């Protein structure tokens, strides 16, 4: 018996999250994610590591997807249709009904994998409910625990014959507004994969409302690029409640092909965490962009990739009073990275440069686990080894010393494509 | 010219790299540079005299000590040296300088290089070893022991699959260039040493690693198309079979014996190819192969048996054209290809059967040497069935024509017996589906398709398993309908109607797919015998469940089904025309977001208008909604479908001296009054997408040759911040159709303006702009500007986060 993990991505990095828990004689694949940086075949995880030149995979017993972020779901159609795969794919109900929307939006932005592939990739999906031990064929028992960090995220407990593994993925141990804290019983696994995005690490929320209000009054518009789900519903309660507690008259347009999703999200929210129309929100069209008065427009996509957000940004750029509150990480190559990086000029369709003078801002909303949260989780779970995969190299190196100091455990930080043999 | 500019930028960033202090996350940049140095267009930036000087300076900065001189720049340095090593001039400049020697010594004397320096160094070794002088240096330096060290011990598994290729390339090139056998013997003895030395659980790792490396070498020789002397050296000096058969004697493991058996089998095939090529019957391989399979019988192991049979099949297919397909084993005419698949299929048939009823018909394909081994398998007697099925369906990449038929028949038998754990069922159904749709196994090839449809009907009908198998069953029924065409009707009658009312999404969408397939069959291809099956109750339930089923893919599938089954006369005359269908389509095409279904609603409308008639009262609303369906923020598919509608309408209406001139002028007048030229102008000058532009350009071009002739605010903030969103929604919970029939009037531009406003505006520039900008978006210079900005700026609070 020897547990082997060989991350095909997201080891001393972020994105392309893919871990191969080859253990107990039964191959298991953890999250299957894409990397929205590279545009070559490196965009999806390298699958020649398992079966070279073989377009069918018959080695993995089950594929487990934690949550719907596109660094844990975007390669799932490619893993299930181009490279063949017909076995089970276990994932949670809200992630199950939220993932197709995001995958379809990513398909529209990137133009390669057709809607038929999206449908066929998720006719295979099996949904799992929390705290319900469900078994793949024999002695591969999977349990799911409530995680946080997004709607319908879970962290999984895999048992193959007296060898347990707890894969966290994404979690958040601090109490919060949107979703609470993850919970774990006193299972004592022989491993605990974890997250280390915030190893080194109210004020991120007040500075959103208090800034957008002080920017809309001066006759300046506000643009908030978001994806279809996720962070776009973190804010559309704060803005609506802020403009209902205080009576305001400015419009907040909402990018027409998005509003019915805001009902599905809050329909699932009240089921998960424990018809719907908004008061001051009205969907808008391409004609409203040139109108003179103030507005607060939500739009898609969320990194200024291409689409509605870029055409809005191409017209509101030269004005001084306008602003662009990007709400999430912008990966290399999006117009978002150049703008968040101090570019004051960005190039466009025919040698045209929009001289950005708008006041770009950046506010992170992800709510991962900080430094104290991971030791709290270890103290709840008490594993035999610890493994850190999601995040940057130096922060994990610093966290390893603290883990070894406090709990006397080991800690492994594999690179991309490096098996980490763990003994008993 | 821009070349000096980009070279100066690269000079600046390379000068930045060498500085002793460095801290840069976001690895992407490095790989980006490497890819952008691989492209042949940048081939001048390696020819410039700057890069080799940088490599020399970095190496003389790393060789004396690099405790911390370069964290990750070294990997880029070695990859850049490997990119340099292509022979135009760089090979002799690298040779005259101490770069490659220092790199090899650096790789040798280190101890814990992270597995990205190793792959870079091995890439350098591979790039240099293809040339003769590189091989001369490698022979001088005694480098191979490092490669054995890597391929034996390290954990990377992207290194070993790259190290072994260099190793085998040295072995083959040294053997086949007529060079001394001293070096080849030393390499082979160094590989062979952990086995010869042994003739717990620690030495077994070395044994398994060297066995796997030897099997890789032998299989790569098996690919070869030329006679080589490596196999005779392996047999003579370090006699291989005897040592391996002595190795199997003591150590015992089921997982470890698969490696010893694959190296033995690979050796047998390599010996065949490299002894029969130059010094009849193939008995020498025959007795060895069959006593090997007999030993697998006697060891009583299942998974290793099917894996070994799979790999024997793969290797025999890898021999290729130089295989007679008929081996004279001992006075017999025994075709080899069939016995491999007999050995492969037999564990499945024996496992699911439990005394023989169907295998006895199969075994006449096999010859006596296989019959005796099968009859000792039966006396020789877990989840083994699905593993065998997955092995069989792993073979399907290389399986020519008739073995596909045989394995399809065997899977049909195992499905028939399984019908009369669901994992074996799902596996066999998937495998049968993929083999049928790949190898064209239509009704003449299969024997008992009636059993297929009957058992599928029983599966769909009487037990109601989990939904992961029902979908595959409906896909199988779809393949059976559209390929096994020549009972079925009364079986498919009620099960379609019951499954269209299933609780889950995954079954209803698939049932709609099957229904539209059998409706498309009911056209001229097949008689109306299928129509009266549909004509019972299907078009009402399809329409009234296309109305509202609250899953978007279901409504999409139902709309495309209803588009397919509306152009057949019997259904429309009987039970479809009574329902007002065009009203609901008009409502969907405007007042419905989630425009995956709007496009297919447009398709359904196109079929209805083209092949039927609609009432004269709907035409104004029809054209108004159709004009709206393209103008405005819509996805590409809806716009493309609506333009297809307009093109079809224009051309269809167009086929209806002075008299022809007046009639044609009336035709253009009728099409412009509803508005078609103005909407093309507004879509051409404004809409930004890729394929809509080429579609409009080709449409207008094809048209234009037939056309030109004729305090207070903080208490609310702290009140908002002190309650969860589950408590801002309890309060939120607790507290038109058919657009006006003259929307098109504004888009009524006459023909005369369509002369001028199309004459002025450019045409190819519109399609050129959005593609040229994408080509120039990720040019080399843009990447250098971005990486300069990334290096100069250091914002610690910007964290790479969960996308
Ligand atoms: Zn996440
Ligand atoms: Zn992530």
């Amino acid at each position: 018996p020897d547990i082997k993990i060989t991350p095909l991505g997201a080891g001393q990095d972020v994105g392309r999250s893919c871990l191969l828990l080859s253990m107990g004689g039964k191959n298991i694949m953890l999250d299957c994610g894409m990397h929205m940086g590279y545009n070559d075949e490196r965009r999806f995880p390298d699958f020649s590591y398992i079966v070279p030149e073989g377009p069918i995979t018959s080695h993995i017993d089950c594929v487990i997807i934690s949550h719907f972020h596109l660094d844990h779901c975007g390669a799932l159609p490619y893993m299930s249709e181009i490279v063949g795969y017909t076995g089970p794919i276990y994932m949670t109900h809200p992630t199950k009904a939220i993932a197709p929307i995001l995958l379809e939006d990513m398909r529209k932005v990137a133009v390669f994998f057709t809607t038929q592939m999206i449908k066929d990739c998720m006719k295979k999906v099996i949904p799992v409910t929390l705290h319900q031990s469900m078994m793949v064929d024999t002695d591969l028992e999977i349990k799911a625990y409530y995680a946080g960090h997004v709607l319908g995220a879970a962290m999984f407990w895999i048992k193959v014959g007296s060898q347990s593994v707890v894969y966290t993925g994404d979690y958040n141990m601090t109490p919060d507004r949107h979703l609470g804290a993850a919970w774990i019983d006193k299972c004592r696994p022989d491993l605990l994969i974890s997250e280390s995005t915030y190893a080194t690490t109210r004020c991120r929320e007040r500075d959103f409302l208090k800034k957008v209000h002080e920017c809309v009054a001066k006759g300046g518009k506000v643009l908030i690029p978001v994806f279809a789900l996720g962070r776009a519903q973190e804010l559309c309660i704060l803005l609506e409640t802020y403009w209902e507690r205080m009576n305001l008259k400015y419009p907040i347009y909402f990018a027409l092909g998005l509003t019915e999703k805001a009902n599905t999200y809050y329909k699932m929210f009240i089921t998960w965490t424990n018809m719907f129309d908004f008061k001051h929100i009205k969907p808008f069209d391409k004609a409203y962009i040139d109108n003179p008065g103030a507005m607060v427009v939500f739009a898609t996509p969320g990194m200024l990739h291409a689409g509605l957000s870029l055409q809005i940004f191409k017209k509101w750029a030269p004005n001084e009073n306008n602003m662009v509150i990007m709400p999430g990480y912008c990966v290399q190559g999006t117009v978002g990275n150049k703008i968040l990086g101090g570019a004051k000029k960005v190039e466009f369709e025919n040698r045209q440069v929009v001289e950005v003078k708008m006041a770009v801002e950046y506010m992170s909303f992800s709510a991962h686990a900080d430094a104290k949260g991971i030791m709290q989780l270890i103290q709840n779970c008490e594993p035999k080894n610890v493994m850190l995969v999601h995040g940057e190299a130096g922060k994990m190196k610093f966290l390893r010393s603290k883990i070894k100091d406090e709990f006397n455990l080991e800690t492994y930080m594999p690179a991309n494509g490096e098996t980490c043999v763990i003994s008993t | 010219q821009k070349q000096e500019e980009t070279l100066s930028r690269l000079r600046t960033i390379f000068d930045i790299f060498l500085r002793e202090n460095f801290s840069t996350t976001n690895n992407v940049y490095f790989e980006k540079l490497l890819t952008h140095l691989q492209a042949k267009e940048n081939a001048f930036v390696l020819q410039a005299p700057f890069v080799v000087e940088w490599v020399d300076r970095c190496i003389t900065a790393v060789t004396e000590d690099f405790k911390k001189i370069h964290p990750k720049v070294i990997s880029f340095m070695l990859n850049l040296t490997s990119f340099l090593a292509n022979n135009e001039w760089m090979i002799v400049r690298l040779r005259e300088l101490d770069i490659v020697n220092r790199a090899v010594k650096l790789l040798q004397r280190e101890h814990n290089l992270s597995p990205s320096i190793k792959l870079g160094g091995i890439r350098l070794m591979k790039a240099i070893t293809v040339y003769s002088m590189g091989l001369a240096f490698l022979r001088m330096h005694r480098i191979w022991t490092l490669l054995i060290q890597y391929s034996n011990n390290d954990h990377t598994l992207y290194v070993v699959r790259e190290a072994r290729q260099v190793l085998y390339n040295m072995v083959y090139k040294s053997c086949d260039k007529l060079h001394d056998k001293a070096v080849t013997l030393e390499i082979l003895s160094e590989i062979m040493q952990p086995i010869h030395d042994n003739l717990d659980n620690e030495m077994l790792h070395k044994i398994s690693s060297t066995l796997d490396l030897l099997s890789y070498i032998l299989q790569q020789t098996l690919v070869l198309e030329e006679r080589t002397t490596l196999i005779i050296l392996l047999k003579e000096h370090h006699d291989f079979e005897i040592t391996v058969w002595k190795l199997i004697d003591m150590t015992h493991n089921p997982y470890f014996t698969e490696k010893i058996f694959t190296t033995l089998s690979s050796y047998n095939f390599a010996l065949l190819l490299h002894e029969k090529l130059l010094n009849e019957e193939f008995t020498e391989f025959g007795l060895a192969f069959f006593n090997l399979m007999k030993f697998l019988i006697t060891r009583k192991d299942g998974l290793s048996f099917v894996k070994l049979a799979e790999l024997n099949h793969v290797l025999w297919k890898k021999l290729g054209p130089r295989a007679p397909k008929e081996i004279v084993i001992q006075q017999e005419r025994v075709t080899f290809e069939n016995q491999l698949i007999c050995f492969h299929m037999l564990p499945l048939l024996f496992s699911m059967k439990y005394f023989d009823a169907y295998v006895v018909k199969l075994l006449e394909i096999s010859c006596e040497q296989t019959l005796r081994l099968c009859y000792t398998m039966r006396d020789n007697f877990a989840g083994l069935a699905n593993k065998c099925i997955h092995s069989l369906l792993a073979l399907e990449n290389v399986l020519d024509r008739e073995q596909a038929v045989t394995v399809c028949q065997a899977l049909l038998y195992v499905l028939r017996e399984a019908v009369a754990d669901p994992q074996v069922l799902h596996s066999v159904m998937v495998g049968l589906r993929t083999l049928i749709e790949r190898f064209k196994i239509t009704w003449k090839e299969s024997v008992e398709t009636i059993g297929l449809v009957n058992c599928l009907a029983f599966v769909l009908e009487n037990t109601s398993m989990d939904a992961r198998c029902t979908v595959q069953a409906l896909k199988l029924v779809q393949l059976a309908v559209e390929h096994f065409l020549s009972s079925a009707l009364v079986c498919l009658g009620p099960i379609i109607v019951k499954r269209m009312h299933d609780t889950m999404w995954e079954v209803r969408d698939t049932t709609l797919e099957l229904t539209t397939s059998i409706a498309s069959i009911s056209r001229i291809k097949f008689p109306a015998f299928q129509r009266f099956l549909i004509d019972s109750k299907i078009p009402p339930i399809v329409y009234e469940m296309a109305k509202n089923d609250s899953e978007v893919y279901v409504r999409a599938s139902a709309f495309q089904c209803l588009s397919q089954m509306v152009s057949i006369n019997l259904l429309w005359e009987n039970g479809l025309s009574q329902l007002d269908l065009v009203d609901h389509l008009l409502f969907v095409m405007y007042r419905e977001t989630n425009d995956i279904v709007r496009s297919e609603a447009v398709i359904t409308l196109m079929k209805i208008y083209e092949h039927r008639k609609i009432h004269e009262k709907y035409k104004n609303t029809l054209f108004s909604t159709l004009n709206y369906c393209v103008i405005g923020d819509h996805h590409t598919e809806v716009k493309l479908n609506a333009l297809n509608f307009w093109r079809r309408e224009f051309y269809r209406q167009f086929s209806n001296e002075k008299e022809i001139q007046t009639s044609i002028a009336k035709v253009f007048g009728e099409v412009q009054q509803y508005g078609y030229f103005g909407i093309l102008l507004k879509c051409l000058r404004e809409e930004t997408s890729m394929e809509v532009l080429e579609f409009l350009i080709k449409g207008v071009k094809t048209m234009t040759e037939k056309f030109e002739r004729y305090t207070e605010a903080d208490e609310v903030i702290e009140s908002i911040l002190n309650s969860q969103d589950a408590q801002l929604l309890e309060k939120a919970f607790e507290t038109k159709r058919h657009i006006d029939e003259f929307y098109y009037k504004q888009f009524a531009v006459p023909l005369r303006q369509f002369f001028e406003e199309l004459k002025t505006i450019d045409l190819d520039q519109l399609v050129k702009q959005h593609q040229e900008w994408f080509e120039c978006k990720e040019n080399f210079t843009s990447l250098l500007d971005d990486i300069l900005g990334a290096l100069k700026r250091d914002d610690e609070n910007m964290i790479s986060d969960c996308y």
